[PDB]
This record gives C-alpha cells, structure tokens and sequence, in this order.
C-alpha cells in the first residue's frame, strides 16, 4: 500500500544523497611508507574508496 | 485466508470488467488504478493488507494474480479493489523452458485476433489457379504460383507492424512458404496444398521505471 | 518518553518507512533528552529521522 | 540461367474506385523490350554544402508498361482505378507493390500502356541467401 | 514532497507504447521513445524551479 | 547519417479547452519539403543609438506544418484547443513545448494545415556533448 | 482510392433576400483545381507577452469556387442571396454550412464565381472511428 | 589567388548575459552562397534642399549568415547571448566586432541561423600597403 | 602497361542509416563501358568582370554506376543507406570515398544502377613518384 502515488508498483523509488553518477576515470598509483599499526597488507596494490579509511 | 468478502464476487468483477467492457481492442492490459479498478465491490479500509509485501512478489513471480485496495487508512471506510498484474498461469514451456511468451494475458488475445486475421486473409487463394512445374502463367490466365503468393504474405506481414506486431527480427526468416510436393516423397504429395511457418512478436509497452533520487545542497 | 531504547525503535521502524525494498511512507519523528552537556551530547546516533530536543 | 536478365510474370488486379468492382490478378505480357523500373527507397536527399543533405519523405514507384487486357476498359489502365503489382524476374526477385494510384496518364492507342503508379512502401524478395535483414 | 510529485508526472507513460531499435513511429500510433521521454522529463523539471527546486 | 537535416518523428497532444477531452500522443507527418521553424529565446533587443538596445519581454515561437489526423476534428488543430508538441530531429535534437496556443489560423483545405504556436519556454535538448550548462 | 483528396460533391441552396424565392441543392462543380478553404473554429487568439493571449469572437469562414449555373441570375452568387452549402470529399468528409452570407464580393466574368460566407457555425462530420465526442 | 572574393575564416565567441558563462572563439561556416554585409561608418546623412544634409548618431552593423554549431544552444545565436565575431577575406580584410547585440531574430529550422548584429565601432584591417592613416 | 585506361576494382561498404547494420567490402562490376567520373576539388569559383572570381565551398562528389549485388537490397543502393566507396584503375591511382550520401536517384531496372555520391573530401593516390606535396 504506501502511499497512493506508489502503491502500484509502476514507479520504484529510491532516495540515497551518497550515490554518484559518474563512471570511472582512469586510474592513479601512490606509493609510499606505512607504520606497523596499519592494518593493510605490506606490498600489495589496493583500491580506495575515500579519505576516511585512512589511519587504520 | 482473511480475505473479508465473498470469493465469488472478485472473481465475477474481474471477470466481467476483463471481458467486454474493456477488450474488443486485444492490446490492453487490466491494470493500475484507472484501467483495472473494480468500482462495483467494496470493502472496509484496514491497515493490514493481507498479503506482505514479499508474499505480494512470490505470488507474481509464481503466475498468480494479486490485488489490493485503492486506498488505504484505519477508520474502517470502504474501498475498491484493483488488480496489480494482468498475468496468467503460464510458466515454464510445452518442451520445460522457462520463458515469459504467455505471461500477459493479453498475449492470448492477440494471439487468437492473429489467427484469425490470417485466415481471414489467405481466403482469397481459395479456387485459385497454381502452377508448380513450369511456373509461366500464359497471358489471360488468372493464378499465380508459390513466389508471389509469398511476396504478398510477407506484404502482409510489414503492412501490420504497429498495430499486430513489433519490427520482425529477420522477414527473410520468420516467413516461410513450401509446396506439398517439396515435402512429401516421390509420388505422395498432394496438388494445391501448401505448408506456412510464421514467427512474429507482440507490441512492446512501458513496464517500469526505476528512480534513483539524489538530493543535494547549494554550493560554491 | 525518555528512555534511549524506545527512541531507537522508533527510529528503526522510520527507517524502515523510508527505505527502498518496498514502497515507502516517510514521516518524521521527535524526541526529547534530558541531562547535562555531557550526558546530551551521548543521546547523537546520526539520526536523519529524529529531532532531539535538549533540554537541561 | 543465373545471369538472365528479364521479366517473367506481371500480375495486376484492378478496383474502381467509384463502384467497388474487383478483377482477379490477370496475367499480362509486355509491348516490346523496355523493362519495368523501380524505387523502393520512400526518402529524397539534396545536395546542401560541404558533404551535408536534407532529407524528405517523396514515394516509392514503379513504371509499368504492359499490353493492355482485351477485357478491361482502357479508363482503368488510367487513373479511374486503384492498381495491385506484382513482377517476378528470371533471377528469382518479386517486387510486391498494394494501393498504387496511377499520376498523370498520358494517351494510349488502345494495346501498349505505361503506367507511372506510386505507393507508399514496396516489398522486395530477394533470391534465397541475402545479407540484409 | 518531491518523490510524490515526479511519481505522479511519470505515471503518464504507464501502458505508453515504447520504440527501441528502430526508433520510427508510424503515423498514427500513440508512443513514445527514449529520447522524447527524458526531453518531457527535462521540461518538469525546469518548470519547477522555484516551488521544489532551486537552480540546476 | 550524422549530417542529415530532417524532421524524424512529431508528436502532438490536445486539451480542449471548453470540455477538458484530452486526445494523446499521437505521431504525425509533414505535407512538403518545409521543416518546422523556432524562437526559443524570450526577450527582443530593439536598436538604439551608438550600440545600445532595448530589451523586452516578448514570448518563445514554433510554426509546425503538419498533415492533419482523419480522427481529430478541424477545428482543434486551430484555436479551439491546447497543444502539447515535441519534434525530434535525424541528428538528435528534440524541442519540446508545452501548455501552447494557437493564433491567428489560416483557412485550410482539410488536409494540410500549419499552426503558428507560442510558449512561454521552449526546451532543447542538444545531441550528447554539449558545452553550455 | 482510400488516401485520395479532393471534392466528391458541392450542394448550395439560395434563398433570395428581397422576396424569399428559394431554389432547390442544386449540384455544382468547380472551375480548376483550386479546393475549397475552411475556418470551423468560431474564435481568435491574439499574442501577449509571455506565452498569454488574447480571446475573441470572430466568425467561421468558408471560401468556393464553383462554375456558375446558368439558370441562377449572377447577383444571386453575389450579396444578393443567402447561401445552405455542403461540400464532400472522397475521404467522407462533409462540412455543412447554413445561413450563410456572402462578404464583399469580386467581379466575375459570368462563368467562374468565388465565394467568400461566413456563418455562425460550420459542423465537419469525420469518417467513421472519431477520437473526440 | 589576389582576385578571389569570398570568406575564408569566420570566428564567435558567446558570453552569457544571465549567468556570464563563456565559450571560446569556435570556427564555423556557411549555409550557402550569401556573403556577409558592413556598415562600418556610425553616422547617417539625411537629405535637406540644395546640397545640405543632416548628421545624425546611428550604428554601425554586421549581417553574419553561418551554420549553427552543434555545441551551443540554438538561443545564443539569437538575443539571449552577447556576440564577439571576427570575419577573414581571402584578400586579407578582417573585420573584428566585439560586444555586439543580435536584434529582432527570426525564427530559424535549427540548422542556419543569420544573425543581426550592431555595434558601437567596427575595426577593418586592411591589406599591407593602405592609403588612409 | 602503363597506357591502359579503365577500372580495376570497385568496392562498396553499406551501413542502415535506421536500424545501423553493416555489409562488408563487397567486390563491384560495371555494366557497361561508361567509367566513374570525380569531381576531388571542395570550392567553386563563379565568374564575375575583369578576370576577378568569386569563391565558394560545395561538395566533392563521384558518379558511379555499377551492377548491383543481389545479396543487397535495391533500396540501399538509393538513398536508404551511407556509402563507403573505393575505385581502383589500372594506372595506380586510387580513390577513397567515406560517409557518402546518395541524393536525387533515378529509376532503376534492377540490375544496373547509377549513383551520385557527394562527401565532404575525396582521397587520391597517385602512383609513386609525385611531384605536390
């Protein structure tokens, strides 16, 4: 049921202000030295995703 | 099973608003609030719907039509019902493939209206002359032979893209005309009888749309 | 109410009428909290759902 | 065989426009060696400038001459009747034209008539093994 | 607000005919396409300007 | 194909102004080789002295020759009612106007009629890569 | 004979203004190939600013050209009577026009007569299958 | 090559008036054969009796037909943007015109627009070897 | 032989301008013995007084007539398509067309065509050992 404008099923809706549109761009490489409280694996390529994981 | 009206009635409804008083066009699907509301039955308005919403999608997926109420709240008002998918009982294939060739009932109507479109126009090559071995026809004679009649067919078939069927795939494979003699072996083939195969597809419609809502806040 | 685990059910079914596996209802829900800075201040789970009324 | 170049049957059926009558597809011969023409293309280019066109509707049509039937009146080898084509060529090609008009007859001497009829699509059956769709 | 509101506008082409492929509608023919629909969606979208939205 | 200059699919939509019937997207056609014609910029600049101008409010222009639908009366495709366009072009544009007005119609021969419509915006949607916002 | 356009049949009835002589629908023909011209809608919308406009009466038009009959005097095609007109098309379209009047009227020459009526209201009958009530 | 008369570079930029957006100086072209038009001297002489005449302001022009570039909206060409434009000869002349206002458009098929531009100078540039200083 | 004038190889590239499908670089014949004709040169020059001339741009076009394949549909060879064409002859020298337009076609039989293809550039490739750049 819902709400009237939809119920029926026609129209699925989704309200997310963290998506993005964009595809991905072309890639970048940063190397560097890590401390031993690092939780990533030493001498391994890996992706990231934002500024916030960093530290741990 | 706390389903509050009498079985009979919905099915009788549906039944009735399905067969005359919306199709004698065979493209329409009885659905939504607008082409598919039972306006002659009502019910009281109650916040359990009687189906969860999961439940609701099992039983599409599983070729059962389901139905809710046109408006929804807790004072015990009445309200009609309308149908949410216009679906028959089809799965699965005569050979056991799963496909979606009859899902929608109106696929059998355009069926049947295909049909007999089709018989309706081959009746003109009924009593017509047929040449087979020197396919010549002398000046003055009224016939024809298998290449025309198959040019005319496939006329035919372009001629009704839009209202029948949607674009063919490939006209040069989806229409195929032989003669009896072709088939049959030496000496068993019948005059004047022939053999078609046609492939075609239903008019295509909107289904759904799928909306991703992004909000934002002025900046810069 | 001002006990915390009322207030997270509350806002757990919020979500649930927000969220995008099944047609949505919305709305909007309001709380109160009671106590010092420090204490007030703990009563914050990010809710988008829930206006928080401090009071002292 | 594969290399002849030729017409091998023209089927025509005829209906007044002003009373309905029909006649069967009669078989017809043609008056010497000019061979029917055609355009199956319904669309027009025009040259503009620098490799650009513009791009209109126009027709499809056919040019028929035939030797006229001993058993139609000639007014409906002219304009005073709707045309229904076929023409089947020794190579295998059927070209399938349904609701011609025929545009501006001129004068017959009652055996030998060329038709300049128009319609909106024409059907092409190409010979088995063809590459477009 | 908004979510209603464009699910309102779109139940326009529920049942609506849709051409891909060969994107030609025949005269006569009640449809639509691609690029059609989504100039229709740019048109609601500008036209409110100033109710829902601000400036895109 | 990417230089072709040409109208590819029409689309007109009818409100009735006394009654509110609404008649819906139905595709249309072109009677000649004139392709339809649009203002989409608002204001007027009227020239003063020395470079500078006037600038006025004024109102968004389409003028769409089209061949008339055998089902819709004639009078709705002059001012008796409210029309809804789109018109998408062989390259990709589409111009997309809405909730228009019909002025000052000429008398037609029951099949070919041209409206003259105004807005108060038009919408156009270039082919992908713009570089405007 | 489905997509042909042009006039099947024209039917006028006089009635003379000064003594109320009446003379039966008369059938008539035209001079060229000139087609008769409409205006069914009985109002006019004039451009504001801004997408508005401006609402008006005005009249519904209808202009024809036919050969004159011998046996009706020549003013009578002229001001000097009032005109029922019918006019019918080969597609079934028929557009009935009473109680006309003829508006400044042109020299003839005594055989080619044009008409310029207006009326309070023209009714178009579509061929069978119409979308709007 | 010193005889030849036509245009051999053509160069806009747009600068919106709403919002200040810019887009750089894009090269275009021609829609057909129609060169540009200059009035590059600002006053006006009106005639009086007996040899005198009267000096008035005015401004001076440009009149620019060129193909719309596929990038930019169709109403920048018209009085929605601001106009910089520079025009090359193929004898060497190069007219520079900057902050121009496009005046009174019409309505154009998407694909050739001719502007109207006025200005308060125009610059000529004329081939090396020039008599006035 | 190096005196030897005639055409070596024709091939044609089509692609469905509608629906986008493509068709290799079949190998062409000539009916008859008329060979293709160029025009390679983008501008035109009009002749005005004193030796002085006026210059304009205009397409590069190749008339080709050739016998069709009968894996094509005859549409395609009139204007239901773009072209990609090249004409090899005896001598060396060798002539690349790409993104063809086919515009005004004639009638054609069935068998043999003749096309007028206009582009935007035409390549040549002279034998080794030219003297421009």
């Amino acid at each position: 049921m819902a709400q009237d404008a939809l119920s029926d099923g026609f129209v699925r809706l989704c309200i997310d202000p963290s998506l993005n549109f964009f595809g991905e761009g072309c890639k970048i490489l940063v190397e560097g030295q890590i401390t031993d409280d690092a939780t990533a694996a030493e001498n391994v390529v890996t992706c990231v995703n934002s500024e916030l994981d960093l530290v741990e | 099973t706390t389903y509050p009206v009498l079985p009979y009635l919905t099915n009788a409804a549906y039944g009735a608003l399905s067969a005359c008083s919306t199709c004698e066009n065979p493209e329409l699907n009885v659905q939504g609030q607008t082409y598919g509301l039972l306006s002659c039955i009502n019910m009281p308005e109650s916040c359990t719907p009687g189906w969860e919403f999961t439940e609701v999608t099992q039983l599409q997926n599983n070729g059962f039509v389901v139905s809710g109420p046109a408006t929804t709240s807790g004072q015990g008002n009445f309200t009609s019902p309308y149908i949410y998918n216009d679906v028959t009982n089809y799965l699965r294939d005569e050979k056991n493939r799963p496909n979606a060739t009859f899902r929608d009932a109106s696929s059998r109507r355009l069926a049947a209206a295909t049909g007999v479109a089709l018989a309706t126009f081959l009746q003109q090559f009924n009593g017509l002359a047929v040449f087979t071995k020197n396919t010549n026809i002398k000046t003055g004679i009224i016939g024809t032979n298998l290449r025309l009649m198959l040019g005319k067919i496939r006329k035919w078939a372009s001629d009704n893209v839009g209202v029948l069927f949607s674009e063919f795939d490939n006209i040069n494979e989806d229409i195929q005309l032989v003669s009896d003699f072709d088939v049959q072996p030496k000496c068993v083939g019948q005059p004047g009888v022939f053999h078609l195969n046609m492939r075609y597809r239903p008019p295509v419609r909107g289904a759904r749309i799928n909306v991703n809502l992004v909000p934002a806040l002025f900046d810069n | 109410s001002d006990d915390t685990d009322w207030q997270e059910n509350l806002r757990d079914w919020i979500r649930s009428a927000w969220d995008c596996s099944k047609p949505q209802c919305f709305g909007h829900g309001y709380v109160f909290n009671k106590g010092t800075l420090g204490q007030v201040l703990a009563d914050g789970d990010n809710s988008a759902e829930l206006s928080r009324l401090a009071l002292p | 065989c594969n290399k002849q170049n030729g017409v091998k049957n023209i089927l025509i059926t005829f209906t007044h426009c002003d009373t309905g009558e029909v006649i069967g597809p009669i078989s017809h011969e043609q008056p010497d060696d000019t061979l029917p023409t055609y355009k199956t293309c319904a669309w027009t280019n025009t040259a503009l400038t620098n490799g650009a066109v513009m791009r209109s509707a126009s027709n499809a049509t056919m040019t028929l001459p035939v030797v006229r039937d001993p058993r139609v009146p000639l007014a409906w080898y002219q304009g005073c009747a709707q045309i229904d084509a076929q023409v089947e060529k020794f190579d295998g090609t059927v070209m399938t034209l349904t609701e011609g008009a025929v545009t501006e007859p001129e004068e017959s001497d009652g055996r030998a008539v060329t038709m300049t009829i128009i319609a909106a699509e024409i059907d092409e059956l190409l010979p088995p093994g063809s590459l477009a769709a």
